[PDB]
């Protein structure tokens, strides 16, 4: 009976994000000195040269985390992250330059990557 | 991964079931379907999606279906669904309701809502958003009035004056082809859309028809210029020729006739009826009575919505105050077409609302008082027999259409402005839930934001006090002329008034309201015999009879108004 | 705070109507101005106060007398009106002839 | 026939040697030279010396050498010296700054600068007059905060926003060529000098450059639009192209690279790094290392500016407050950097002032602000080395370069405006003494009033009660169009888009911002090793550790303000 | 007194707290924007007496409590803030949830 | 009321005085338009008890003294001006150096 203006009621339940995605849970270091944040949408392969994993696990992904949100690695930190599979059209440009199309493209975007010192490459 | 509702709810805002309180009364929407992809969502800011390569699009040049603005993650409210959606914006109108972002990696993407270099973004997350609302009875008495509409969240203004003229403090009428020049001139400088009414008064067609063709958009008839059955005819001939809308304020005294007397000089034609109740105006005791004809497009003003415990004395005084300018008055205030004029609004039978503002109704109260019947409504009559899943989803709609679909469609102008549907022009209005109906958040004009709810100018940020209504970018130099519509008759447009007049104000076209009647108006299209006892005043619909009693206090008042 | 236009001017009726109260304290018979701000005032704070427009109405009419007033302000004013937000939302009240 | 110097002063202003306090600050300014005739000084008024046959020349018209305004008797504090002299203004520029008068009669007049007929007189004895603020880090989010800007001086607003939209509220953008289009449009409302920043942010050279054509003077890298390497480089080779400004707030999140990697995708070239300190935004927490390379042309933003007692409770304040905007906040506010900021600044390491006006920063405090840092470290280090005379022209020089030339420089505007010089804009900010940096006296704006500190207009006189700052006609109709300056891009001049808008104002050209840098920086050109500590945040200057306290209270803060 | 325009306009909020403490001193539940002024003039005379940002912090969650206020006021009020000039220059206060 | 343009400018006058004469009150040294403001206002109720303005002039010059002000505004303020309708119309009051 006590009014609070403008309130909301919300349904009972959950939200599944990204739901009928296949997921993939891979470590990943921060090698740096510094903090790194890394955002919900932001292909993975494509992240700050010094985090330290498999890039390849990183390819046609993003972290699977509620859209907007970010996760963070304190210098020196290592942790477990959860990826989600990229949709739409599944291509990538921009960003680091290491897709720039399809991100079928594994062995171009990880030759590129080795060549630009991203750590984790084969 | 899953986000249960409320933290859902309170990061993108409400999704499919849940409800939102309208303000403080007990009003409840309930989202009815939701565009989004679960997880895709748009957002913008500091690692949020809407960034280059990720939910921004890198690729495309403006013309490649990339958006202006996205207004991202609204609860959209309209005669066409209260639904979660993104809205786009192109060339100043509505271009998408959908899912907005890049097609790049996000799935569910509208193909023409596409973020890019281009666009611009208003985070929309939590805020209820409605098109502007539609005010079809204005008197044009003061300036200051424009300012007073955009805060409560109106976009067009409808009417006629001269500023504090007699004839434009009584009626809403810009009269003759030099005056409607003037106030076509002075609308160049008004941060709002404008639509000019002529005096809907002679006995031959020329006088009337050249207002018209000055670039009038309609006609008003007004007991006090004479609402004879000759001004009645020549009015609706000449509006049929033009297409046009005629508004009445029909004959108070029944000096010429009675009530049947101005439906047999109307003669099954069109017509906007004006504050059908009479308070405002018309036929003693029975105008009301017009809401019943299929004809008809009938409107409320606002100072009896709804009826509550001080109305009639503020009435009394008023008609004391048109005593003492001594117009005729030694009936006129009746409780029982007050308290009527309730229930008809709540059975569809009223279509409109409208202000009446500064001639006997307020400028900024027309969506206010709006919200405020159907929260009365609900209290006496109960959730209305359609509504389910515990929401007022039915009712919201046909009362969101009285204020903004159904006067754009009485007025020939529904394919330019009146609701939220893609093709429309971008005047779109965001309220915070707490405030909504009360004081808009954000009014946007044409894709561009003209008055907002903002604080101290000199601060590091628009947040500290004191947050005020200020106008907006849209508003200033050259901006004001893109952002706002000019609404004129056809043969103003084809005559070329515009360019012989130097208007900059985008130019929109009145037509197609000739053809049109009461099944038009949007969840409000009831047709009926409407009876009115002319000794008790006693109110019938179809033989039954309408009885309500008015309330002590109303929600949308002493909570929030400094004064 | 969130103001709207009328919410911004009327904080000057109250302002007028303070500065008039001062002076009226100090002795001086008021003039046109102050005394149509003193009622004016009176009839809005009444408004939020909660009571009715019949209330203010009689009410309107003892606020000032003859006496605290300059010569030929009485028949100066033949009304004041205001608009405020009562408990069941805006409403005019006109006081007729406020000062005999 | 002598007059002691403490009533020549009072009569005709300072003149070489004497002193003069900056407000209540402990900064002493001194003359440094007086382009005057002793005995043939100008001034105005009844019995004075500009009058025809006398100081005023009653022969030539015009164009015969003759000014339209002489402000007489200006004591001038510009990059260039702090010296005694009128400065003549003719068609809206600096034409003559030295001695006006008649040569008739009078010695060693400068040959332009003659007193005729057409010529207007302010009298600036007793003044300090300097160049107009240029603010270049502007978010275009409340149209108020124009005169906030002109209250403090400043005449020449640089930066991106479309009014209250979140894009606009975060980040100094006006995206894509429709909003640009519009808010040039806008502009032609806006009594103050203007450039428009489109998004830096795309992977496509197109998307970008198109914002060039539509008429942006330059473009904003910002992280919340993603400032990832193929951003950065995209917008410089843009810049590159057009000779435009890129302005960089880098990825705080260090989420696709760290400092080297912006740096490395900057690839030596231009680019202005705004608020280098970082609580503004960039690299975590390295960022304001970016101030010691020849490349970059570092600002601050005001709101670190000096470092205070309040200054990190406000900052965590406002991180709290960004937390709640949900902005990925559970390192950034850092007393170490904000502390060392201050001494850059003294340091000439850090080349410019700026606002960040309503986004992170107040509108009206750039200049005020340079003030108090200046008299901090005065307070702190001492008078600088460079020194004599006991004066503090040095450090007064170097700081008033902050918001004037260094800005202009940056922007590719010093052609136009930033510095008393002839040839350049009449963009001109007179100042009592008493009030200097904290309220001008009056602001001219292309040789007329524009703003000014001016009391009541029912008065028999200008100075009676109340004293605010008002505009004046220079803002008034058609007038804001021929006293202000849209700068654009030589492609947008180029492609006719003034003609194709519709645009009155002057259009300036924005050109040579690429072939610039750190050494082009007046008074402020230093390059140097900045380390800051990855763990304890502590900043070295050439091996050197940089340390410094806040202050518990300011000059220019409680004396002046009302609230 | 040379005022700027923010000094103009935050005498408004002195002025509307000066109402909104005449209302509450008869005897009213404060409304929203009545509650909003009392709370930032509250703010801004405490920098004008000299106090820190980090007392006003605190301070300004104990200036009106929820018996002070309407149903629903303490709900509708996240947060206050307010910029004025302390004795070392302007500065932002953010009161968090100021009415429990 | 038929305020006239300068009617409202004023009434900004009064409110500014009425702030700092509160902040007075609570023990503040004043600042330059605070002080202002309390002398402005001063003249102009003074006028309005139709007070002369040779009286005026003397009085403005004893409203405030060194003690009541913060270091340096008796040396900012070299002439305080306002004018105001007194019993014969409006005239134009200066107090030269009101504060020693
Ligand atoms: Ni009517
Ligand atoms: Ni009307
Ligand atoms: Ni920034
Ligand atoms: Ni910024
Ligand atoms: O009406
Ligand atoms: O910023």
């Amino acid at each position: 009976n006590y009014i609070v203006p403008g309130e909301y009621r919300v349904a009972e339940g959950e939200i599944e994000i990204n739901a009928g995605r296949e997921k993939t849970t891979i470590r990943v270091s921060n090698t740096g000195d510094r903090p790194i944040q890394v955002g919900s949408h932001i292909h993975f392969v494509e992240v700050n040269k010094e985090l330290l994993f498999d890039r390849a696990e990183g390819i046609g992904r993003r972290l699977n985390i509620p859209s907007g949100t970010a996760a963070r690695f304190e210098p020196g930190e290592e942790m477990e992250v959860e990826l989600t599979e990229l949709g739409g059209n599944r291509e990538v440009f921009g960003i680091s330059d290491l897709t720039n199309g399809s991100v079928d493209n594994k062995e171009l975007i990880l030759q590129r990557a080795k060549e630009l010192g991203y750590k984790g490459v084969e | 991964m899953k986000i249960n509702r409320q933290q859902y709810a309170e990061s993108y805002g409400p999704t499919v079931g849940d409800q939102v309180r309208l303000a403080d009364t007990d009003l409840w929407i309930e989202v009815e379907k939701d565009y989004t992809t679960y997880g895709d969502e748009a957002n913008f800011g500091g690692g949020k999606v809407l960034r280059e390569g990720m939910g921004e699009n890198g690729t495309y040049t403006r013309t490649e279906n990339v958006l202006d603005l996205l207004l991202t993650n609204a609860l959209i409210l309209d005669y066409t669904g209260i639904y979660k959606a993104d809205i786009g914006v192109k060339d100043g109108y509505i271009v998408g309701i959908g899912k907005g972002g890049n097609p790049d990696i996000m799935d569910g993407v509208t193909p023409n809502m596409i973020v890019g270099t281009a666009t611009e973004v208003i985070a929309a997350e939590g805020k209820i958003v409605t098109a502007g609302g539609i005010d079809t009875h204005v008197h044009f008495i003061n300036p200051d009035q424009v300012d007073v509409a955009l805060a409560n969240g109106i976009t067009t203004l409808f009417g006629g004056g001269t500023g504090p003229a007699e004839g434009s403090k009584a009626t809403t009428v810009t009269p003759g082809p030099w005056n409607i020049e003037k106030m076509l001139k002075s609308t160049e400088g008004l941060p709002i859309n404008v639509g000019i009414l002529g005096k809907g008064h002679g006995s031959s067609i020329a006088p009337i028809m050249e207002q018209i063709d000055a670039g009038a958009a309609g006609l008003k008839i007004h007991e006090d210029w004479g609402a004879t059955p000759a001004s009645i005819d020549r009015s609706l001939t000449v509006a049929d020729e033009a297409d046009v809308q005629v508004a009445i304020h029909s004959d108070t005294l029944n000096e010429a006739g009675f009530l049947e007397d101005t439906l047999r000089a109307i003669n099954g034609r069109v017509i906007h009826s004006f504050h059908v109740e009479g308070a405002g105006g018309g036929h003693a005791p029975d105008i009301m009575a017009m809401a019943g004809h299929p004809n008809v497009l009938p409107s409320s003003t606002n100072p009896t919505r709804p009826f509550t415990v001080n109305t009639i004395d503020e009435h009394l005084d008023m008609l004391m105050v048109c005593h003492h300018l001594k117009q005729n008055i030694p009936s006129r205030i009746r409780p029982e077409t007050i308290a009527a004029e309730d229930i008809l609004h709540d059975l569809g039978i009223i279509s409109m609302m409208s202000t009446d503002a500064l001639a006997m109704g307020r400028a900024g109260e027309m969506v206010l008082r709006t919200w405020q019947t159907a929260d009365k409504m609900k209290k006496q009559r109960g959730p209305l027999a359609e509504e389910k899943n515990g929401s007022d989803n039915f009712r919201a709609k046909r009362y969101v259409s009285k204020y903004t679909i159904n006067p754009a469609i009485a007025q020939g102008i529904a394919h330019e402005v009146g609701s939220i549907e893609e093709g429309k022009f971008a005047d779109l209005v965001l309220w915070e839930p707490k405030f909504f109906g009360v004081k808009a958040d954000r009014v946007i004009k044409g894709g561009i934001i003209a008055y907002a709810q903002i604080g101290d100018p000199s601060a590091s940020i628009p947040t500290p006090q004191p947050v005020m209504g200020r106008r907006m970018y849209g508003t200033v130099g050259d901006l004001i002329h893109d952002t706002n519509i000019t609404f004129m008759s056809k043969s103003s447009i084809q005559q070329g008034v515009p360019a012989k007049l130097g208007l900059k104000r985008r130019i929109g076209t009145v037509k197609n309201c000739r053809n049109i009647g009461k099944k038009d108006m949007k969840w409000n299209d009831v047709t009926t015999d409407i009876d009115i006892n002319p000794e008790t005043y006693e109110v019938k619909v179809d033989g039954e009879v309408l009885t309500c009693e008015p309330v002590k206090e109303l929600p949308m008042a002493q909570r929030y108004f400094l004064f | 705070m969130h103001l709207n236009p009328a919410e911004k001017e009327k904080l000057q009726i109250f302002l007028a109507s303070e500065l008039a109260l001062k002076r009226k304290a100090r002795g001086l018979k008021l003039n046109y101005p102050e005394a149509v701000a003193i009622i004016t005032s009176f009839i809005m704070e009444g408004a939020r106060d909660g009571k009715t427009v019949a209330m203010l109405m009689e009410e309107g009419k003892h606020v000032l007398t003859r006496d605290d007033v300059m010569e030929g302000v009485p028949e100066m004013i033949d009304d004041i009106q205001a608009e405020a937000t009562f408990p069941d939302g805006t409403k005019l009240v006109t006081v007729h002839n406020p000062i005999s």
